């Protein structure tokens, strides 16, 4: 029942401007789920070999095309990080609510899988240990509710020639 | 005595009226829908403040500067993200027991 | 964009919750008989105010110290002279919005 | 009618711990309306020459003892200053309210008939010129209500080595 890609993978390295394709090819007519348009042909090729396929391509490809890639009739997914060096961080940006659950993620994408990266506002920087506050290379890093509450704005810092995200904070 | 009127008398100067630096909410200083939250929500001003000598006398301004501030205005539902708003406020510049 | 959220912040750093000067009115501080006058009326000290940037959340005292200051009381009728109280003010030093 | 003194004037100049004796005397039985106490010897000495006659003296005087001295059995009044060197000024002391009449007087008294002498507080000093503000060797100056509501405390400033009085101030 379950699909499968032409790259066994849960995270592929990829540089920026570099051509990917990809093809992902399981049993029943399948279609990708790439994120956005466009400029990546969306052409589904039959192989047999046993089963029917479908290919995904992209020339040009920066930092507004990295993301998640599912290929879905038990769905088949991979995750890709596609390197850049002008615009390392995606924002929002001025997207940011939170209601009392104990649980506010912070959505500041990073292009690299390892960085050492701190998040800092008005109210000084917030260090990552992994406890209480804990970073995620999938999509940003994780703090409670109430501790953050007392902070107003919030703004990823890294290491690099400095880059600074900038989303917001509404409580509820 | 002398050196108890000399600091009373500091007192009183201290304690004149006069312009203050505060914190206006702006939300509640134009009087907007209770569905906007303001970012941030109150901006520091000069308004004429402090203490009469009189009861039936209050302080008040006798001339105003306006001071241009920007800032972001968050809607309810989030259907757009925060605008830049560009607003004037009141800087009190001279006050009087009126 | 980029010095439009630094003045901002900056707005944020300026209007924040903290202890500042203010004139209290002495006989309404300790709500005194309505025939009473107090010279001077108010004395300047340090109390707790600010903006919070919820509304359930008030700004209050964590810590106070206290100033003594002496001033002159008048009663009426003209009975007797002004006396001189010694009295004991709130000076806030620190402050949290709860 | 009217009785008469031994000294017919409306202004005496006396200095400071100077024995002074004067004779009022005329037609009924008189009594001096000297102010207060004590050490004044008061003996009621007849005469005839054409009236019934009444004799103050006083030995130590200072300046508790400058004043006005009236004898009424058609009164007869007469003002003495007695100039002292030590203590100037005398004070009510702390001692002031005023009612909205456009009539603001101030009480504080002076040993010296001439002098330049300025009234002053908190809020500046005010000059005597005579046609709003006025000073008076009698008691004291005379100032208009509203002007000088805006004052919370009064002090009279003098030119010597310098002495202030200290009365207050409360509005109606
Ligand atoms: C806003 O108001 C303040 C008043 O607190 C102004 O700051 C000064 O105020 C003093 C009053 O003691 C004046 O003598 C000065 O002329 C003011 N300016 C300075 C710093 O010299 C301030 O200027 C006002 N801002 C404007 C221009 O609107
Ligand atoms: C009264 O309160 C004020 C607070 O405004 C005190 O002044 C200073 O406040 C700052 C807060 O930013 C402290 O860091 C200082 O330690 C305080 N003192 C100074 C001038 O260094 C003030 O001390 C208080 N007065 C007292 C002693 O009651
Ligand atoms: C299929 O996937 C491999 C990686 O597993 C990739 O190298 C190759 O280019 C892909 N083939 C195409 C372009 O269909
Ligand atoms: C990413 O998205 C925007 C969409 O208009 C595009 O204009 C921009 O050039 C893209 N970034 C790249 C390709 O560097
Ligand atoms: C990032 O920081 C960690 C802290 O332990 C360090 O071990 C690691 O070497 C750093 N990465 C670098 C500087 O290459
Ligand atoms: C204070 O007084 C001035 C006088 O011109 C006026 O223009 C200003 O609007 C006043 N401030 C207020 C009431 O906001
Ligand atoms: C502020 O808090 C302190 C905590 O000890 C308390 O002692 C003080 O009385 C408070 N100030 C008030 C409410 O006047
Ligand atoms: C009477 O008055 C004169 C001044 O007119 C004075 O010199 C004299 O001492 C007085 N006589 C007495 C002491 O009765
Ligand atoms: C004036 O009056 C008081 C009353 O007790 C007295 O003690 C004081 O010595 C007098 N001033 C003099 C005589 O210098
Ligand atoms: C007091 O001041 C007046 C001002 O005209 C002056 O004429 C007079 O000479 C002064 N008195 C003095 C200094 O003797």
């Amino acid at each position: 029942t379950p699909p499968t890609l032409n790259i066994t993978e849960e995270s592929h390295v990829i540089d920026t401007g570099d051509s990917l394709s990809i093809s992902c090819r399981g049993q029943h007519p399948l279609e990708w789920a790439w994120p956005g348009a466009q400029e990546a042909p969306a052409t589904g090729d039959k192989d047999s070999e046993r089963p029917y396929c479908k290919v995904l391509l992209l020339h040009e490809v920066h930092a507004n095309d990295t993301g998640s890639y599912v290929c879905y009739y038990t769905a088949a997914s991979s995750y890709v990080f596609v390197r850049d060096f002008e615009q390392p961080f995606i924002n929002k940006p001025d997207t940011l609510l939170v209601n009392r659950k104990d649980a506010m993620w912070v959505p500041c994408l990073v292009s690299i899988p390892g960085l050492n990266v701190t998040l800092r506002s008005q109210s000084s920087v917030l260090w990552p240990d992994g406890q209480e506050v804990v970073w995620d290379d999938r999509r940003g890093m994780l703090v409670s509710t109430p501790l953050l509450h007392d902070a107003l704005y919030l703004q990823c810092e890294t290491t690099w020639q400095d880059f600074l995200s900038n989303p917001f904070l509404v409580h509820i | 005595n002398t050196e108890i009127l000399k600091s009373i008398d500091n007192e009183w100067r201290k304690t004149q009226c006069m312009p203050r630096e505060v914190a206006i909410d702006v939300g509640k200083e134009f009087g907007v829908a209770t569905n906007t939250f303001f970012k941030p929500p109150c901006v520091s001003v000069y308004r004429c403040g402090g203490c009469c000598n009189s009861e039936g006398l209050q302080c008040m301004n006798t001339s105003t500067s306006y001071l241009s501030k920007t800032l972001f205005e968050i809607t309810v539902p989030l259907s757009q993200g925060p605008k830049p708003v560009t607003i004037s406020f009141a800087n009190h510049t001279s006050c009087r027991c009126m």
